[PDB]
């Protein structure tokens, strides 16, 4: 029955078409498991996002959008497996310059898909 | 993937059989006719 | 004479041989071709090729008209013949001198003179050359008969002259025994065969095969190259030659070579001759008969003299002086030959017909010579010759050829038919071969030991053939990947990785008739863990090309090795130095056709040849074993047997009918 | 350490009686229905971890996740019968309806 | 469909146009008639270093020449003999 | 540099025939006319220790009136006069 699926599937005439420009993968810089030293189990303390972000994306590029406003509020540009992704992490208790920060942001993403 | 090994249809016919022998020639004209 | 083109009345690899020595000379090359042979080696290396005909060698390479008439068609002045077909035809080098076309070997007188024993004895032994040998008698009288028992010396065999199977044979190990034991065999042989006439041939002690190369020339100087051991045959079939013999001293060669040259100053032999000698335990040795042409084994002495013996036969051909003199030829190293064979020794060494699927060889060097006709893909011809290549090396020391051939012989790999590559591999390996105690019954003596049987594999080797299906199948995986628009996607990743646990893959393998249970853990690393049994083993590899052979390099606990990997229909093939192994990959029963093949009824002709016997009436009920027909294919018999207790519905051959190979013969009754 | 315990579904006794009628355990299934070396992204591991007073449903009764079959990404939805049988508990269902929503916005092909 | 192509294409040895038949025939084969002669002709390309070669049999007979086509003439260059043939210019 | 000459007059020893052969772009049906212009193909005799292709033009290269228009020098050797003779022919 098992084999008898996967012939079924083939004959679907489905081919994946990509609406995103593409870019060619790349390792983070920094180990991930050093995520454990860093967040650690107790919510009371305080860590940077960026440093959650540095390890997760290709090449721990990013591009900072409106780094100096609202800064407890974190958007940027990066790219994971090649893909092209906008990030938003909160550093801290909203405010509302945050919130504007963050609205413009989703704004430019929903533009350019 | 497209690895997969399938089965495959068609059986060898019988060309010493009386019926193949008959069905050929009988074809065989009407092809040449049509040529 | 100048000859500038030449005809190769030839093919394979004989046909590529001449016509490289050619083409080096600055010589042009016409091949002929048969049908089945167009698309051949030899036929692309002669730029010039023509048809002869069709497969059959009888109306293609053994037609003189139509070699004659391609010869005078492409005006080459010189026709090379190889060995066998027309190189020993007395009647096609007369035919070419009639004609104005040099016959690049000995003379018409020198080919017949040597085609029949008693005349080439007669010759050899006023020669000088001894005539010694043990021979049947067709004089009956007991009396006669005794007499020539005396003079051959006890023990001698009678045997009936009718017959075969041992039947009225005796041995006689004393005179006072003749009478009784002729009586004997005689009453037997009449019995068996209605025939009383007795033969009387024996040798009393003189085991091993010596020959020499000798060249001659048109002005009848005569020179010699030394000595090959070719005692290690089967069934008079050559095995494996080797150059110089061992044991024979300089001295004793020297001698043996001079008195075998004065014969050729006798028949002012012209071209490349050999003289078959027998020698004793003791190194006497006795004229047996002398090969008027090239022999298949002249690349072992090439390779201890530094020669072209071909090219040597197109210079003394156009009429040129011996380039060396017998004071400049110097002998240095050891070289050894063997012969590569589309045979199942398993099955009697019977020939094997077939497509070269893989025929991978070893790299070649100076002294690694490959002679093959043959490229991959290309098929073996029940027409032609069973021979797939000959491998030939050269080293300082003997000791050091043999383990030369033996590493090259594991780097050839064939697939698509039996080879008798591994016994070869047996006998190249055998304590008696290494020590050099050769005589022509080796191969029967030491049968047991030769002919080996298969043995259980090693965990190691199912790991290993295990990483190479996951391979196998991460490169498919990588080939699939190559032609996606999402070319970087985790999923076309083979790491078979799971959230928060390990994957692992129940795997099935076939070691002969065992299956085998591998449990194969995908670890984060890239690793593997199997687990057969109770035995856990850390496995890491990779795939890498060299050439159009892929390889396997892996890590097994620790132990790194190199193996070529082959997967065909559903056997993996590992080689490695070590050894080869072969694993059978399962085949789900959906897959096989359900509904088998059931009831078969005709065993088919083992292969195209004439029916001899018919002993199986329209309707006639037969046992399993019954023997339904004997057909002979090439000169070899075989007897179909009943496969089953059924009553036969009909026949579909009679006597005299030629029966193509995998067709029906006998028709069963439903039952 | 959690999910391994999970990963053996209604136990020994009824993995032992789901073999002894020739059926495969619904993750074999799985693995044998994906692409050799394919990784799989389960889904909702822990449904049911400790939603009910004394029954234990080890990951809803249900395995959801994505996987590549035939090369196209596909959502596979597969009862697990060692537990409970099973029957579709509360959670099973939820678990279900949330792999079909996943499978329609993302439009993957659902294997039951 | 039910039919032969038969393809008729003129050449230029020296002054002389020559007129060939070529039938293209199912298996791959080309059959040529020149004048009154019919010759069956087979053949391909492969290249060895940069230079194309044509490997080619007429009524059996096999042979290796070099081929260039350059502007409108065919050069076949092969151990017996050079041979250059033109093909002619359209109006 | 100031050296010894390398070999003895014992040592030198004469083996074998070689002949040379010079390629010039003289056209010989104009009387032997040098002609400059572009080798749009040049291909030889493969090398090896037998034969020896002396040349200083390259497939690509224009021969020019300026200088003399020799494409190329070939040697080649063999163990006699006449072998060595259709060596140079089969190159
Ligand atoms: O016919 C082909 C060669 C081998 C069979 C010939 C047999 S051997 C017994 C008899 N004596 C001969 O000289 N020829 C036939």
């Amino acid at each position: 029955a098992l084999h008898l699926t996967r012939k079924v599937v083939r004959n679907l005439n489905y081919q994946k078409k990509l609406d995103v420009t593409i870019e060619p993968s790349e390792e983070p810089l920094f180990p991930a498991d050093e995520l454990y030293g860093i967040v650690g189990a107790n919510l009371k303390r305080s860590f940077d996002v960026r440093e959650v972000i540095a390890r997760i994306v290709d090449g721990s590029r990013f591009t900072e959008f409106k780094a100096f406003y609202g800064d407890t509020l974190v958007t940027g540009f990066a790219r994971i497996f090649g893909y092209p992704v906008g990030i938003v992490g909160n550093n801290g208790v909203l405010f509302s310059e945050s919130a504007k920060k963050g609205t413009h942001f989703v704004q430019l993403c929903c533009q350019r898909n | 993937y497209h690895g997969d090994s399938v089965a495959s249809l068609g059986t060898q016919p019988d060309l010493g059989s009386a019926l193949y022998q008959e069905n050929y020639k009988q074809m065989k004209a009407l092809v040449n006719q049509l040529h | 004479r100048n000859i500038t083109k030449v005809l190769i009345a030839n093919r394979g690899e004989i046909a590529c041989r001449v016509m490289r020595t050619a083409k080096k000379l600055g010589v042009q090359t016409v091949a002929v071709y048969s049908e089945a042979d167009r698309n051949s080696m030899h036929v692309d290396m002669a730029d010039e090729a023509y048809s002869i005909g069709p497969a059959p060698s009888q109306q293609s390479y053994l037609s003189m008209e139509k070699i004659i008439q391609v010869a005078k068609t492409s005006a080459a002045q010189a026709i090379h013949p190889g060995c066998g077909f027309l190189s020993e035809n007395m009647e096609f080098a007369e035919l070419c001198k009639q004609e104005g076309i040099i016959f690049i070997g000995p003379p018409p007188s020198a080919i017949r003179d040597m085609g029949i024993k008693s005349t080439s004895k007669s010759i050899m032994a006023a020669a000088g050359v001894p005539v010694v040998e043990g021979y049947h008698g067709e004089d009956q009288s007991d009396q006669c008969l005794k007499e020539h028992a005396r003079r051959i010396g006890y023990p001698v065999m009678i045997k009936a002259v009718r017959g075969g199977g041992g039947k009225g044979m005796r041995i006689v190990r004393s005179e006072q025994e003749f009478q009784e034991q002729l009586e004997s065999a005689r009453r037997e042989a009449k019995k068996s065969f209605n025939d009383d006439a007795m033969l009387i041939e024996k040798f009393v002690d003189t085991p091993r095969h010596v020959e020499v190369q000798v060249f001659g020339d048109h002005h009848g100087n005569a020179v010699y190259l030394f000595e090959r051991d070719c005692s290690v045959q089967r069934r008079h079939q050559k095995i494996i030659e080797e150059a110089p013999a061992p044991g024979i001293k300089s001295e004793v060669r020297k001698k043996l070579g001079e008195a075998a040259v004065r014969a050729a100053k006798a028949v002012n032999y012209v071209g490349a001759g050999t003289v078959e000698f027998i020698m004793d335990s003791k190194h006497n040795f006795c004229f047996m008969e002398m090969n008027t042409r090239l022999q298949v084994e002249h690349p072992v002495t090439e390779m201890i003299t530094g020669t072209d013996l071909v090219e040597w036969q197109l210079r003394i051909a156009a009429g040129e002086k011996i380039p060396l003199s017998q004071e400049e030829i110097t002998l240095q190293g050891h070289a050894f030959e063997a012969r590569i064979y589309a045979e199942d020794p398993s099955n009697n060494f019977m020939p094997v017909a077939g497509p070269l699927v893989h025929l991978s060889t070893p790299r070649a060097d100076p002294s690694t010579r490959i002679e093959t006709g043959v490229r991959q893909g290309d098929e073996v011809s029940v027409h032609y010759d069973p021979m797939i290549a000959k491998l030939v090396v050269w080293a300082a020391d003997r000791q050091a050829a043999l383990t030369k051939l033996r590493y090259s012989l594991r780097q050839y790999n064939i697939v698509g038919l039996h080879t008798n590559i591994d016994f070869l591999l047996n006998l190249s390996g055998h304590p008696e071969f290494e020590a050099g105690n050769v005589h022509t019954d080796f191969i029967p003596q030491h049968h047991k030991q030769l002919l080996l049987s298969r043995k259980a594999a090693a965990k190691e080797s199912l790991c290993q053939a295990a990483l190479g299906l996951i391979l196998k199948e991460k490169a498919m995986t990588d080939t699939f990947t190559l032609q996606a628009h999402d070319q970087f996607s985790p999923f076309s990743s083979s790491s078979g990785r799971r959230l928060n646990i390990s994957y692992t893959r129940n795997m099935t393998l076939k070691d002969g008739k065992n299956n085998v249970a591998i449990a194969v853990t995908y670890n984060h690393d890239g690793s593997y863990s199997m687990q057969i049994e109770d035995k856990t083993f850390q496995v890491l590899g990779n795939l890498y090309s060299e050439g159009d052979c892929t390889y396997l390099k892996c890590s097994v606990n620790g132990v790194a090795s190199k193996a070529k990997l082959i997967i065909l229909e559903n056997t993996i093939y590992l080689f490695s130095k070590e050894g080869s192994i072969e694993i059978d990959i399962p085949v789900p029963k959906y897959l096989s056709s359900v509904s088998s093949q059931e009831t078969q009824g005709g065993p088919l002709a083992p292969m195209t040849g004439t029916i001899e016997k018919v002993f199986v009436k329209a309707g006639d009920k037969v046992k399993a074993g019954d023997s339904l027909m004997v057909m002979i294919a090439m000169k070899m018999e075989h007897t179909i047997k009943s496969p089953k207790d059924g009553t036969v519905k009909k026949v579909f051959y009679r006597e005299g009918a030629q029966a193509n190979r995998h067709t029906p013969l006998v028709e069963f009754e439903e039952e | 350490e959690r999910v391994e315990h999970i990963k053996l579904g209604g136990g020994e006794k009824a993995r032992a009686l789901h073999i002894s009628r020739g059926k495969l355990l619904p993750r074999e299934r799985i693995d044998n229905l994906i692409d050799p070396g394919s990784p799989f992204l389960e889904l909702s591991q822990f449904a049911g971890y400790q939603l009910y007073d004394n029954e234990e449903v080890p990951g809803g009764g249900i395995i959801t996740g994505i996987g590549r079959v035939s090369g196209v990404e596909c959502m596979i939805i597969a009862n697990d019968a060692t537990v409970k049988g099973g029957a579709y508990y509360p959670v099973t269902v939820k678990k279900q309806l949330r792999a079909q929503e996943i499978a329609m916005q993302n439009r993957l092909p659902c294997i039951y």
